[PDB]
Formats: C-alpha cells, structure tokens, sequence
RNA sequence: UAGUCCGGAUUGGAGUCUGCAACUCGACUCCAUGAAGUCGGAAUCGCUAGUAAUCGUGGAUCAGAAUGCCACGGUGAAUAC
RNA sequence: GCCGAGGUGGUGGAAUUGGUAGACACGCUACCUUGAGGUGGUAGUGCCCAAUAGGGCUUACGGGUUCAAGUCCCGUCCUCGGUACCA
RNA sequence: CUUCGU
RNA sequence: UGCCUGGCGGCCGUAGCGCGGUGGUCCCACCUGACCCCAUGCCGAACUCAGAAGUGAAACGCCGUAGCGCCGAUGGUAGUGUGGGGUCUCCCCAUGCGAGAGUAGGGAACUGCCAGGCAU
RNA sequence: UCCUCCUAAAGAGUAACGGAGGAGCACGAAGGUUGGCUAAUCCUGGUCGGACAUCAGGAGGUUAGUGCAAUGGCAUAAGCCAGCUUGACUGCGAGCGUGACGGCGCGAGCAGGUGCGAAAGCAGGUCAUAGUGAUCCGGUGGUUCUGAAUGGAAGGGCCAUC
RNA sequence: CCGACUUACCAACCCGAUGCAAACUGCGAAUACCGGAGAAUGUUAUCACGGGAGACACACGGCGGGUGCUAACGUCCGUC
C-alpha cells in the first residue's frame, strides 16, 4: 500500500538505469534508519554498503534517523567507495523524495567525491 | 497547513443557559452565547417522553363513571 | 457499399534471430509493442525496433507479464 | 482536544473492557470526518456554489474542496467536470474539536432532534448523518440566510464491524435513538 | 482548413522565420514562441504574422 | 424458427463442413437422435423434425433441441445477373458432422422415442440413428 | 406596508347546550393551526337622496340549528351635459 | 428491381447547424354574448400519475454512436416522384 | 346569417 | 556453519489467492509530535521532518492446510508435408511430424551477492 | 485518393460491383520534461438527491481511458493531475525497411544553441498507423551567386515560403 | 401509505452441464519463410552491369478459399 507505491516509482527510473549499464548508488530510507549500497551494473553484485545499523556508524551519532546519520552514511559510502575506487555512479533515489535525507546522503556523496 | 486561505480560528467560550461553559476553538470571530447543550437537552438526559400512545380507555374512566 | 481497402504496411519480423545486424539495421516493424526493447535495441516513435550495436538478435522472454524482448548480442 | 483526552482515557479503558482486545491498537480509533455539501445547483448558476463554499469554511474550520462531476449524466444536465459539490476533509486536533462541537454544541439544535439513526453504519463502522438545516451550527448569523443548504458529515472509524463501531460511538455518549 | 496558416518572424536577424499553424477561434492571441535562429546562431523570440 | 436474436454481422463466408462432431455423447436425456451423415440443417427442417416428434410422443416427457442455426445463409434473387455485391440473407443453417446428437428426449419410454425418433428423422435431409443414454 | 399584529379557511384537542339520541349530520365556546387571497379576463349588475354605500339591532319558522327572508334605525355621498 | 424525398398531436403542416418538439392555423373543452344555435370575444389543450410545483412517456418500428438523437449511421415496413432502355 | 315537424 | 530480518536481483503462477497459527532483543511495520525543510488542488491521510512511550491489532515475513488458480504425462483422437486411391462438395491408404482438451499425477516455489541481530 | 480489420491459406505480399467501418482534421497545449496518482461497474450508509450528480467504505482488477474508425499496444503506464517550459530547434547522419520509379518511413550518433531535472538522462511534436497531391507558371521575403560594352538595375538562380 | 397472500407467465447476474464463430483467443501444429554451420551434387545453376527483346486477352487439373445454388467447360485470388 504504503510499499507497493514506492517500488513503481522507483521502477521506473530502475529499468532505466538497467538499460545504459550504469553502476547505481541504491539508497533507502526507513523511520529508524538509513540504508545506502553501490550496485554493480548488472545489478547480481553489490560493491559496497553502508548504513546506519552497522555499528561503527552508529556509535558515532545522536540518532541514526535523521538529516545528520544520512550525512555520516554518505561520508562512509563516499570514502568507502574510493577505497575500492568506483569513480562514477549514478543515483538511485529508490521512490523517495529527494529532498528530505536521500538529498543529504546525496550531498554528502557529492562534496566527499563520488562524482553524479 | 496552508497560511492565508483559511479562516482564522480563535478559541472562545460559549456558555450554555442551564449554566455550562465550553471553550472551543470556531471561527465565529466573537464570544458566543447558548441555549442548549450535551446536558440539559430532552433527549440527553431521559426525559425523551412519548405521548400516551392511547389514552382513550382512560378517558372514558376519566370522564365518564 | 464496402469495396474500400488500405495498401499492406509490410510490418513483420525483418530480422529473425540468430541473424547478424549492423547497427541501425531494423528488426521489427510493428504497430503496437508485441516485442520490447531489450539490451542494444532502441524503440523508434514508430514503435520500430532497430539495432544499436552489431552482433547477433536475440529473443528472450522476460518479465513478470512473460513478455517477449529482443537483444543483441555484441559480436 | 478534549474528547481526545477523553477517548485516550475512558474509551480506551471501556473497549478494552467490553470486547475482549489482545492488544491497545486492536481499539478502534476514529479516523476522519469527512463534511460534504452536494449543492448541485452550479448547472446554471456559479456564485451559489461560492456561497456554499464559505458555508462550509464557516461550518468546518479550513477552506472547502470544490468537487467536479467524475461522470457526465445526462439526466441531471451536468457534463464532466463540472463543479458539482464541495467537501472539507478535516483530521486531527480538528475532527476532535469538530466532534466536540457536534456532539455538545450543534446536535440539540436540529429543531425537534428526537434521536438520529444507529442503523446508519455502512457495514465496516462508518457513520453517516445528514443534517438538512446548516442553522444549526452557531457559526450562522441568521441575518444573512441564503439558502437551506444542508450538508451530510460521515464519520470514517478504523473498527471492522457495525457493533465495535457503535461501541465506540456511544462510548463518547452520542445520541443514538 | 480553418486553422489559419501563420509565420513566425525573428526579432533580430531577420532572414529567417519559422512557419506553423493557429486556430485564429479559441486563440486570437499572439504566439511568442522563443525558437532557434540559425542566422544569428541563438535563441530569440518570435513574431507572429500572417 | 430458431435464429439468433442480434447476431453480431448479418452476412458470413461459405466455409466448409470438413471434420466430426463436438455434441457427441446424450448428455441431457436418455434418449438421443444423433446424425450419421454430414449436412446442414435449415430452422425450417429443425422446427419441423421438433412437430413431427412432440405430436408423436403427445408431450409428455422433456425434448431438447441440441443445436442452433446461428449461421446467415444468403440468396440471390431470380433473374439476377452474377455480380452486384453478396446477396440478401434469406434463412439460417446449423452445419451438422458426422456423430452429433441433434435430438434428445426424456420421460417417454423407449418404444415410443423409437417411434418419434423416426417421425422426427424422416423431415431431416441427413441420415440419423437412435441411441441412449450410456455412462462413463 | 409586510402576505405582515391583514385574512380567518382547514384541522387537532377540551367543552357547553338543546334534544330519547349530535357518527352520518347541530350551533357555540376556548386553546393550538394559519390555506387561498395583494382589488380580480371576456363580460355584466344595482342605484337619482335620506338613495347608493357602510354599521349594528329585532322578528317569523324554531326543542336546537341563518351568511337566507322580512322589518328597523346610525352615519351618509357622487352624478345627470 | 434501382435512385431521390417523406413517415412528427384528433387534422393540415413547421422544427434535419445534434441541446429535454409540436411554431402557426384548424379542431375540441370551459366561460362569455345570444331567447337558442352560427359567427364573435376570453382562458385552455400531446398523453399517464399525485390535489399542487411536479415526475414519467412522446417523432413508423429495431439497434447503435454520442454527455445527450426529431436531427447522425444502419436494417426492415409504408407512402410519394423519377427510371426500368438497345435488340 | 338562421330559428326542426304537426 | 545454523536460524531470523532488511536491500538489490535471477526466474516469472509447481511461484498466486484462500483458510489457520505464529514474530518483536534487533530489523521492519503501525506509532508520537509536527518549532523548522517540505507538504495538501481542503486535509501532516499521502509526501516530508523531529523522535521511540506503546503494539504486533493491520501490513509484511515464516510455518501448515488442496477449496481453487497453476503445472501436467503415457496412450488415443483431430490436423497435416509428401506419394497413391475412391463411392470426391468428403474421406481413405503407405510413410514423416503430431496437437488442443481431458485423465493419472505433481504442487502452498527454488535461489546469487551484501548488511544487521541471535545462537553455536 | 488515403487509414483499420477479415477474405489472406501462422514471413511479406495477394483479387472481386467480396464482408464491415472511417479520413480530407485537431492541439502552444492535448507538445517537452520533472514529481505524483491509478480505472469501469456493483453493494451499503448518508440533506435536498431520485435508476443515475457529491461524500465515505467494501467488492472488482483494467470489464475503464486514449481528441476522432478499427487493429495492435499501454501500469515502468502511451491513461490522470500539477510546476517550469518551447526540442513542434538549425546543419547533418552510419545503417536499414519499403516501392518499377517519383517517392515514403525508421534512425543511434556528430556540431551549434537550448528546456526540464540534484543527477544519470530525456526531448529535432503528439500511443502508432489516415488528416493529402508531382511538375509548370507566378507571388512575398532574404542572399552582389549571375547580371548580354562597362557601373547599376530588371530578369534568372539559390534558400525560406504561398 | 404501510403492504401482505399466490400464479397460464418473461426472466438478469452467478453456478454447473451443452454447442457455434472470417471480422472471438487464456491454447496451437504440419508446412512454408528467414538466418547459421557441414558433406555430396549440379557444365555458375547465383549476383551485378551492358546490347536486343518479346509479353502485360490466358486455359484447365489437384489442394486452400471469396462469390454463385459447396450450380456451370462460371467468376476472382494463392500455390503447384
């Protein structure tokens, strides 16, 4: 209800992805929590994950379901992406409105040098 | 929700006859003055009463011996 | 009364699969989507599918609506 | 406001009594309530249905909804989506101070209320009831009468049945001839 | 054929124009249009005319 | 006659008569007249093998009519050049194969639904036989 | 200056009186109700002075039952070339 | 047999640019004038239901389109007009 | 304009 | 390695409905409040934000059940390429291919990477 | 003359005075893009309100809708709503489909200049298929390309267009 | 105004049992057609360009059909 709504409007922009082969940033949003994985282009593979509910992220914040815990996983999936090194991907906003946490995620990616 | 559409919606206190008071919030832009209320109405309390539905046999007892 | 008739479109599957396309090359004219696009096959306005890389067509069925797709393999 | 309290207190407390309930969300809790005024003469004329438009932003508390026809009928004269009706959603603190005002303020003065209908309840708990006089409300001056211009108020109640809804209807001592 | 058939002239530049068509009935109004001039090479606005 | 209220168009092709039946077994009464021979019965031939049968067995018991025309059988007038658009629908044929029951009937013994089922059989052009009611 | 403190039909309840008897079918009283009606189409009537108009009263018939009939007075015109 | 036109109150006839028909003129009904008819004047009127304001049914018949059909498409019935020639 | 029969 | 949970998929009903039971340490869902970002053609229902008091009610996941949906043989039948034949507006024969429906039966899915909680 | 279906015999094509229907347009939004949403029809409850108007809930799942006939399609919607807009942009165009030809159609990408979006991207009209006529002759505008001795011009050309 | 009591009757939607369809399809062949690979075969049989044509009234037989009367040595297609 709630559920099956986002997963259409992210469907769209998915298959999209999925045709020009481009590696995607997936995150997701929950009232507790954040989530963010880098996907491989094929999409049977994930490179690297980040989220509030692994420990060493979590212990370092005031909540882990705000605007600042988003920040601090886009920071850790930033970082962590370069320490693989996957330069360029491309963003998944998953259904979710951009502008809430799914923007400071995003900026946080952006200013730590994930280049979308 | 939105800011100026909306009528502005003061809180009063309106008074009942049989003596209640009651503050809400309406958008009648003044204090308000009642008659009746939740308590001292005919039908709230018990005093709902129907008519005699057939009082004829009294009637003839009544008028008549 | 009747006797009124169009001319023939000539739709139809142009390329079968297992053919070898260049690229551009038109596999399906069609009036409706009865075949989708796939990987390296582009949908025009007319809802032509045409190659956008050479290498062999392929049909698929993908989907959870067991819809048919056709993709090119990069040869 | 302060029926709110009065449910989250004693409603609460009686349903969980009444019926037996294996938790404190299986209560029903009233949803919305829903003001709608079916005016239906903007066929012709266009300024009536912006009279009944500040009728219910003056019944209601925020500014009304101005329904268009879903359907063109050509028995009533209405095409689609033409300006039928106008409606007030109203969730809350709202509804609650609403309900107040419904249940304490307005329903005696429905000239000679002898007791609205108990068999109203749809199937699934909501409550409908019509009211054909908009002077009931004393949001009303009465030195500017227009019209007559009732309007239906439903209440949406998230119970299953007619009898859980009922109970917690009357639970708030309302009416019920 | 009661659309009426109308040009669009550029503001500046003025070996160009585009052509298109307008139902002169619901529309009697200008079409402003801001479109492509290749003599100027940018984008300027455009004129109706008849 | 029988004839399908509001058919869906008024004039169809030819068509063959190619192949076997699909009302095959007696599924609604006990005793069946059932067609030998390939064919196409008119609603005139139908309605009247049903008089001839139900005068027969003086209506008692149940018959039931296995099948419907639904199939426009156009004609051209007299005198009339080939040409000229297809012509007027003039009545209405039931393609009939080989192993198709075309009668049934109920509640009447077996020896007067023999005596009916060759009243009924003698208005039709095709070759029929009787037969009954089996299980499984 | 409103269908209104106009109008008083209709209807409900409670009665009184005459009368063997008031349902069909009496008159009146009191309370409640408060309809049509805002001077009336083509047409048509009465009236020449204490008259028309308007206001009341009385009588006969009559156990009871007049907005009719027969009488009586109060005020009281306009117009006739 | 083909083409063209029309089927609308009790009647003659209008509305064929899709917006809930019968304009007009008869007839008929009620009233008035008349001794009484005729003419003449006033108010009516397509037919079912309620005592009203109303509500429904109404364009030969059947069905479709359309938000809506007298009007458009189509089938059949009937009435008119033209045509049915060359040997 | 007409005004049923003896 | 063994459970649970979440994210993205592979496959597209043996996978989906139904009926019943079950989960709350985490996770998730409902939830609390909306100072502020943002929001409603009215409405914090939805979107969004700030928070975890309460609950597993609903939703979802998991287990179970055949009432359905679904899959579904072997044999037969219909059809049919080719070469012949007749009692030829249809059929038959030699050979090659061989369904659809139905029946026996199967069946309440399986699984790749990543991450969290738990117990080993 | 053009469009859709059947005849048309499972690639394409295929005739008849064969069976059925339509077009000679519309729209600066009904186009572009971003974000969102999801029907018809029933049952029940409810002021006028009634079989059928608006409201609420359930059933149902695309039986709805597409600017317009039919077919194919469509939920990632191509269907429905709102913001900002003009890519309904100029020069091209690999390679294809389709016609005897005149032709008609699809098109990734490249260069310039944009619009929407945070971005990946998307856009050179519309869900697609109808909405249309070749050449001549001439009209308007721009361009020293030519310009009958020469410098102009008239007239031709070329481009846009009627 | 409630509204009850019964039948010569017509009967939607559902439910099961039956059929039919060129303009119906949740199924679906045999052939045909497109492409790829391999051996044998066939005087290159194939393609393109150029010189010269003729022909564009067809007929019948099998098989799939439209029309006709599943009439015609009828008519119009496809294929041999």
């Amino acid at each position: 209800d709630k559920k099956s709504a986002r997963i259409r409007r992210a469907t769209r922009a998915r298959r999209k992805l999925q045709e020009l082969g481009a590696t995607r940033l997936v995150v997701h949003r929950t009232p507790r929590h954040i989530y963010a994985q880098v996907i491989a282009p094929n999409g049977s593979e994930v490179l690297v994950a980040a989220s509030t509910v692994e420990k060493a992220i979590a212990e370092q914040l005031k909540y882990t379901g705000n605007k600042d815990a988003a920040a601090a996983v886009g920071k850790a999936v930033a970082e962590r992406a370069l320490e693989k090194g996957i330069k360029d991907v491309s963003f998944d906003r998953s259904g979710f409105q951009y502008h809430g946490r799914v923007q400071a995620l995003a900026d946080a990616a952006r200013e730590a040098g994930l280049q979308f | 929700m939105k800011k100026d559409i909306h009528p502005k919606y003061e809180e009063i206190t309106a008074s009942c006859s049989c003596g209640n008071v009651m503050k809400i919030r309406s958008t009648v832009g003044h204090d308000l003055n009642l008659d009746v209320c939740s308590k001292c109405h005919p039908f709230f309390t018990g005093k709902q009463r129907d008519v005699a539905t057939g009082g004829r046999v009294d009637r003839f007892n009544k008028r008549f011996n | 009364r009747n006797g009124r008739d169009s001319e023939a479109k000539r739709l139809g599957v142009k390329r079968f699969g297992g053919e070898s396309v260049l690229a551009g090359s038109i596999i399906v004219r069609q009036r409706g989507t009865k075949f989708h696009a796939g990987a390296n096959v582009g949908c025009g306005r007319d809802h032509t599918l045409f190659a956008k890389a050479d290498g062999k067509v392929k049909f698929e069925v993908k989907g959870p609506k067991n819809r048919k797709f056709i993709s090119i393999e990069a040869e | 406001a302060k029926l709110h309290d009065y449910y989250k207190d004693e409603v609460v407390k009686k349903l969980m009594t009444e019926f037996n309930y294996n938790s404190v969300m299986q209560v029903p809790r009233v949803e919305k309530i829903t003001l709608n005024m079916g005016v239906g003469e903007a066929i012709a004329d266009k300024k009536l249905l912006d009279n009944a438009a500040a009728d219910l932003a003056a019944i209601s508390g925020q500014k009304p909804l101005i329904t268009k026809a879903r359907k063109s009928v050509a028995g009533f004269k209405i095409r689609q989506g033409y300006p039928i009706g106008c409606k007030v959603t109203l969730r809350g603190e709202r509804m609650w101070e609403f309900f107040e005002r419904l249940i304490t303020i307005a329903v005696p003065r429905i000239r000679d209320f002898r007791g609205l209908s108990a068999k109203s309840f749809d199937g699934r708990g909501n409550y409908s009831m019509g009211v054909r006089e908009q002077i009931i409300f004393p949001e009303i001056d009465y030195d500017k009468v227009d019209r007559v211009r009732g309007l239906d108020i439903t209440i949406t109640t998230t119970a299953k049945s007619d009898e859980e809804g009922r109970a917690l209807l009357a639970a708030f001592d309302f009416p019920f001839r | 054929g009661i659309r009426e058939k109308i040009k669009l002239v550029s503001s500046a530049g003025t070996g160009h124009f585009y052509t298109t068509t307008k139902n002169k009935r619901t529309k009697p109004e200008k079409l402003e249009l801001k479109k492509f001039d290749p003599v100027v090479r940018q984008h300027v606005i455009y004129k109706e005319a008849k | 006659m029988l004839q399908p209220k509001r058919t869906k168009f008024r004039k169809m092709h030819k068509g063959r008569n190619r192949g076997l039946a699909q009302g095959t077994d007696v599924s609604f009464g006990s005793f069946g007249l059932k067609a030998v021979g390939r064919g196409r019965l008119t609603a005139r031939q139908i309605e009247a093998a049903r008089r001839a049968m139900t005068r027969a067995v003086k209506r008692q018991g149940k018959i039931w009519i296995r099948v419907f025309p639904d199939k426009p059988i156009t004609e051209k007038p007299l005198a009339v050049r080939m040409g000229k658009g297809k012509g007027n629908v003039e009545y209405w044929v039931a393609l009939i194969q080989p192993g198709k029951v075309l009668y049934e009937m109920d509640g009447v013994p077996e020896e007067l639904a023999r005596e009916a089922f060759k009243l009924a059989a003698a208005k039709l052009p095709i070759k029929t036989t009787f037969v009954t009611k089996t299980v499984m």
